This record gives C-alpha cells, sequence and structure tokens, in this order.
C-alpha cells in the first residue's frame, strides 16, 4: 500500500523569483566630474608653467656657453 | 537678456560639444588681451640669444655700454631668474 510519489512543488511553495529590470545609478553629478576635470587642468597648467620657465632658464645658459665659446 | 538664456539651455541640452567648442574658442581669443604675462613671455623670447652678440667698436661716449660681461651695465635678466 504504497503512496503516490510525485515530482511536485514543496509544501507551501517556491521562494520569489525576481523578473523586474535592476540597473541602478551608481555614479557621480555632472558637475563634481567637471570640477575634477578643470581641478586637474589648472594644476597641470601650473606645474607645466614652472618647468617650462625653469626650461627657458636653462636653454639659456646652454647658449651662453655656446657664446663664450664660439670665438 | 532672458532669450540668450533660453538659447543657452537648449544647446546644452541638444549640441554640448558645440558649446564647449565656442566657450574653449571665445576664452582662447579673449584671455590672451587681459593677461599681464604676454609681455613676460615677449621678454622672455626676446631674451633667448641664437646669435653672437658681435662687440661695438668704442668710439668714446658709449656710458651705457659695457666693456666687460660683468660690468653692471647692459640688460639684466634678473627678472627672469626670480619668475
Ligand atoms: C567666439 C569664438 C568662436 C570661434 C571659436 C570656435 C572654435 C571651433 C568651434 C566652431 C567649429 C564649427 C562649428 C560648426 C557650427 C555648427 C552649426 C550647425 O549646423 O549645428 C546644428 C545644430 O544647431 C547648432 O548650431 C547648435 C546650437 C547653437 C550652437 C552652439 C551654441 C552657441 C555658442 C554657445 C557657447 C557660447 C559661450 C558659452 C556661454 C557660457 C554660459 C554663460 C547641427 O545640428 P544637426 O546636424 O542638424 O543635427 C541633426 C541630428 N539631430
Amino acid at each position: 500500500a504504497s503512496k503516490v510519489k510525485q515530482d511536485m512543488p514543496p509544501p507551501g511553495g517556491y521562494g520569489p523569483i525576481d523578473y523586474k529590470r535592476n540597473l541602478p545609478r551608481r555614479g557621480l553629478s555632472g558637475y563634481s566630474m567637471f570640477a575634477v576635470g578643470i581641478g586637474t587642468l589648472l594644476f597641470g597648467y601650473w606645474s607645466m608653467m614652472k618647468w617650462n620657465r625653469e626650461r627657458r632658464r636653462l636653454q639659456i645658459e646652454d647658449f651662453e656657453a655656446r657664446i663664450a665659446l664660439m670665438p | 537678456a532672458g532669450r540668450i538664456a533660453s538659447f543657452l539651455k537648449n544647446a546644452w541640452a541638444k549640441e554640448p560639444v558645440l558649446v564647449a567648442s565656442f566657450a574653449i574658442g571665445g576664452l582662447a581669443i579673449i584671455l590672451p588681451s587681459l593677461s599681464p604675462y604676454t609681455n613676460y613671455a615677449i621678454r622672455i623670447n626676446r631674451a633667448t640669444p641664437y646669435n653672437y652678440p658681435v662687440p661695438l667698436r668704442d668710439d668714446g661716449n658709449m656710458p651705457d655700454v659695457p666693456s666687460h660681461p660683468q660690468d653692471p651695465q647692459g640688460p639684466s635678466l634678473e627678472w627672469l631668474k626670480n619668475l
């Protein structure tokens, strides 16, 4: 006298299954990104300004060495 | 006063690339005319000795011309090393 055994869902039911789209925001604001970009640009401009002025002075020194050696 | 603001808003909403290009180009045009460092750049370019400085024949009444490179007379580059 064996009872019926068959593939059935568990008593109660199965757990919920997600189906809706899940695309989070995961980002900053436009103002923040623009601000960081401009800040990086300004820092780079300042550094290159100092470096290029120093390079101009070094080139002047090299040219003076050449001038002293020319005669 | 009110039309230009709406036009700029529409342009920023629709063509941000063109707005950025026009802003950057306008800044490139205007800013050099309002900067005190343009004269300094001209002076730096003038300070570079590409050719030999030919000496002058001492005629006897040129006080401002130096007789030695280390003499106090002549152009000074002290403004440059502090820049
Ligand atoms: C003052 C200095 C100017 C000179 C420097 C400029 C540097 C280079 C930039 C110019 C390069 C040539 C650009 C070509 C012009 C494009 C004209 C055009 O036809 O654009 C239209 C669109 O219309 C427009 O012209 C865009 C809006 C208006 C132009 C952009 C804004 C104008 C200037 C804004 C910046 C000014 C200063 C910033 C203000 C700061 C806030 C106070 C294209 O649309 P479609 O191809 O038909 O699209 C089809 C698909 N839907």
